[PDB]
């Protein structure tokens, strides 16, 4: 084996998932020909 | 006797309530107010947003958008205005439009349908201008009806369909991008100075396809500016966004012990700072509710295309930065996709994007707002939201898929006589 | 003991007499009286049935004010034939662009738990049905149908139909 | 197992004998005994039915002390005819400015799920009815009615009616 | 009223001169509460409201000058919201300069305008008339109720 | 686009609506001929 | 009108009524011939 042996339990309540992606933004990904809202 | 020629500037209340309802992915009008030239407009809106009761509990949040726009009357009536204002009293009255005869038609404009089946033209045309300038994809055709009674159901009762949140298949390159361009040469010769001039013509064409589909975009690239009067577009005054949350309820009888039901209820505020109204017009307020575009049958691109070549797998900078865009099908990203439906992506886009994974055990299960089958039709049908995709997520009620109750705290500073001055002759 | 306060039919409060004296069963099953609204009770003290193969029915129109696909429809009936015309009873859904006088060739049937006893039949039930037109520009009708290889006989009774689009309030002394 | 403790009728605790020996069915259906209060049980060990078309009924008056539009009315019955007079049974609501002896020409009918078996009939049900006079200065009567093309025969049984304007208390050992 | 005429001159009338009752105290409040959740198979997802409010009506010390009676009375009301109300400018047919311009010289010098119930309601009667002040549509805003709320239990509205 | 891009979520409970109008009063609007309660 | 225009809402819970009378006692009211509990 190598290197982990950590732990991960947290207290609280399981809040619902909010936003599929996004922790840190880079450059643009999509180009449609203008703004779209 | 006494003839009054002017007035003083005072605040006016103009506050009212909001019992609203709508569908998912459709843009509906929430509030409306007329304004006069020289006014000042302010608004605080405080309310609660609810979804229909869910079938198994809370799993994914939804995102909600509130917009406010200002539309001058000159953008709608055009030359019939101006002549109307220069003639003053005894001018010809402004025209109207026809509606279908029901109570729920013309509800996307935020009004009850009058018994005469006629409404002011500036109400209907001011909604079309907002949609065509901000909410449709720039490569789509415009919408031009001239009469609300030419729409179908779900367009008259609820708003127009809007676009999914951006994605690998919901945000492709416009269907007019060129994958090659020829240059005419001779039989055994080529002009190398004319080849240099052929690359400069292609550069201008590619800019007008990816960034500059609208006139206001072309002027901006030179470094210039356009006013909304030059373009004849509405003015955006405020925009708000939030996520909607809630809690769960537990069942306690013999059969439902171990079952839960989700209840979404969120408190929000839409605040518009003081705004100077330069000409007569209308203020619109609109709402839009959406879900992230998660599907149960989506696969990673490298796991779905058959045999991996060097261009697919190596991630070489000299190859991704110099190749034309690639054309793929719906079969490459979906299990039951159609091989005859094509769209174009950028080279190496599979190393910049990661899709969501839904286990096969979740397929065809109530609650859980997903997209069960890959969308069908042409490109425009896929990009727009179908609210029938969320029918199995909610229980059947009379209040559609979401509802809201809001108080609008408006305040306007006008120049008008008091009610007392209007009713007394002397 | 406590009172139940939960039921399956919830009749209309207003009943109508049958303006007719005879019926002839057929494959195009005749409608007894003109359909109306979303609730209707029909009683008849005397009806003459002529010989024929097929059936006849009493129906109502569906209200489309509320945009909900599936709704509950209730029935309560009590029929008495003089003879024993071996027959079965069901719930039928069909569509028509105008006011109907017979049953068209396309329709659906549903089973409901009645109490056949020979000349006698009683039922009080509810069934979920899709009520939207399923084809643009059409009306939907739901009825109570009786089908057999009929002979000449007589019958009496009443039939009541209801569409659950609103809820009925009642007095509860403890609440 | 547990005990149900929920019911549909809740009879009166006091029963009355029928002071009569014969009835003649008619379109103006005769009332068997003088109506009373909001609850009444009537039993008869022997009743002679003469030939006639129409029916007869047992009814009660409606109490108007509580200002509530719609209320629940219950019935429990058990009748046995010697012959098989093919008949149907229902609940009837009518109005009168004085104490009635027959059924007026304006009334409503309601279906209730009974257990016809040929000479035999049993029921225990509840129906919501609008109990306010619907026309000023009138009384409202609700009854249990039997209708047929009667011949000469005989019957026995009992009928019980109740208007749910108060709740009945009972002993529960665990509560 | 007579007591209004005397007040305009700058005078005063006692309640004995007018023969009117004397108001000693007045109180006002809004009534609130909470909700109850259903937990069985059929009512899971259904809620019921319970209004209950604590209040106090306090009258300070009052000197009684003659024999009489003290009355205490109550009144409960809702804001007047209707499901079929429309804005005046959206319901009247063709807009003229007087309707739309908001000109001070015109609103301050014209007589009051007479309109009908058809101008503010969808199923209003055209033979029922009432009078309003000129320009009152720029001073008042009605409440909006979506058509999906029409004929729905709960929700105290005016249906017709 | 122009100028907004704001946010509006608040914590708490959705209290019932209280009063149809009223954030800031101006001049009188209605004249019946006296006081009316 | 005259003089009131006050307000009366209070927070809390509606506790049950406790004692039919009594805010401030004066003189005796009832005479039975002795003490009675």
């Amino acid at each position: 084996s190598k290197g982990k042996k950590r732990s991960g339990a947290r207290p609280g309540r399981p809040q619902p998932l909010r936003g599929t992606k996004g922790k840190r933004k880079g450059a643009r990904l999509w180009y449609v020909g203008g703004q779209q809202f | 006797s006494n003839v009054q020629t002017g007035a003083e500037r005072m605040p006016h209340d103009l506050s009212h309530l909001g019992f609203l309802a709508g569908q998912i992915g459709r843009l509906i009008t929430i509030s409306t107010t007329p304004v006069i030239a020289g006014d000042s407009f302010e608004m605080d809106a405080v309310g609660a947003l609810r979804l229909s009761p869910l079938r198994r509990g809370l799993a994914i949040d939804s995102t909600v958008d509130i917009f406010t726009f200002y539309v001058p009357h000159r953008h709608v009536y055009g030359e019939q205005w101006i002549k109307f204002m220069k003639d003053g009293v005894n001018a010809a009255p402004l025209p109207t439009v026809n509606t279908t005869g029901y109570i729920d038609h013309a509800a996307f404009l935020g009004t009850i349908n009058p018994d005469t089946n006629k409404i002011p033209k500036h109400l209907f045309q001011g909604y079309l201008n907002i949609y065509n300038n901000y909410f449709k994809a720039p490569w789509m055709p415009d919408r031009t009806e001239a009469n609300p009674n030419q729409l179908n159901e779900d367009d008259a009762r609820y708003g127009f369909r809007c676009c999914h949140l951006k994605n690998i298949w919901t945000a492709p390159l416009p269907p007019e991008t060129e994958l090659s361009r020829q240059m005419t040469t001779s039989t055994t010769s080529i002009d190398i100075m004319g080849l240099q001039a052929a690359y400069a013509n292609l550069h201008t064409d590619q800019e007008r396809d990816y960034f500059m589909q609208r006139y206001r975009d072309v002027i901006s690239s030179f470094g210039g500016k356009t006013s909304y009067d030059a373009d004849n577009r509405p003015l955006l005054v405020m925009r708000s966004n939030f996520w909607a949350s809630g809690y769960d309820v537990d069942g306690t009888d013999q059969t439902s012990l171990g079952q839960f039901s989700g209840r979404v209820q969120q408190t929000y505020k839409h605040s518009v700072p003081r705004f100077f109204v330069p000409e007569h017009g209308t203020m619109f307020t609109l709402a839009l509710v959406r879900f992230p575009p998660t599907a149960t049958k989506e696969i990673q691109y490298l796991n779905a295309k058959g045999a991996l070549t060097y261009t697919d797998i190596a991630g070489d900078p000299a190859l991704y930065g110099n190749l034309p865009p690639r054309e793929i099908s719906m079969k490459d990203v979906f299990r039951s996709g159609d091989a005859s439906k094509k769209f174009k992506i950028a080279e190496g886009q599979w190393y910049r994007y990661a899709p969501s994974y839904v286990s096969p055990a979740y397929h065809l299960l109530e609650g859980f707002p997903f997209i069960q089958e890959p969308p069908s039709g042409d490109l425009q049908e896929r990009v727009l939201i179908r609210h029938h995709d969320y029918d199995q997520c909610f229980q059947s009620v009379q209040l559609l898929q979401w509802n809201s109750q809001v108080k609008f705290n408006v305040t306007v500073y006008r120049n008008l006589p008091t009610t007392r001055d209007s009713i007394m002759t002397s | 003991m406590f009172q139940t306060f939960i039921s399956r039919h919830n009749s209309n409060f207003f009943s109508d007499k049958l303006v007719a004296t005879s019926v002839t069963p057929a494959s195009l099953a005749p409608v007894l009286q003109t359909p109306k609204a979303a609730s209707s009770t029909l009683y008849f003290n005397q009806l003459t049935v002529n010989a024929g193969n097929g059936g006849f029915l009493h129906c109502i129109q569906m209200d489309t004010s509320v945009n909900a696909a599936n709704q509950v429809v209730s029935v309560g009936a009590d029929i008495a034939f003089d003879a024993d015309p071996k027959f079965f009873a069901c719930l039928v859904r069909f569509e028509s662009a105008s006011v109907p006088t017979t049953l068209p060739t396309d329709y659906d049937v549903y089973p409901l738990d009645g109490r056949h006893d020979g000349g006698y039949y009683t039922v009080k039930d509810c069934v979920t049905i899709d009520v939207l037109p399923r084809e643009p520009g059409n009306n939907v009708y739901v009825g109570f149908m009786v089908w057999s290889n009929f002979t000449a006989t007589k019958c009496r009774g009443l039939v009541s139909l209801n569409q659950v689009i609103k809820e009925i309030i009642c007095l509860q002394p403890l609440k």
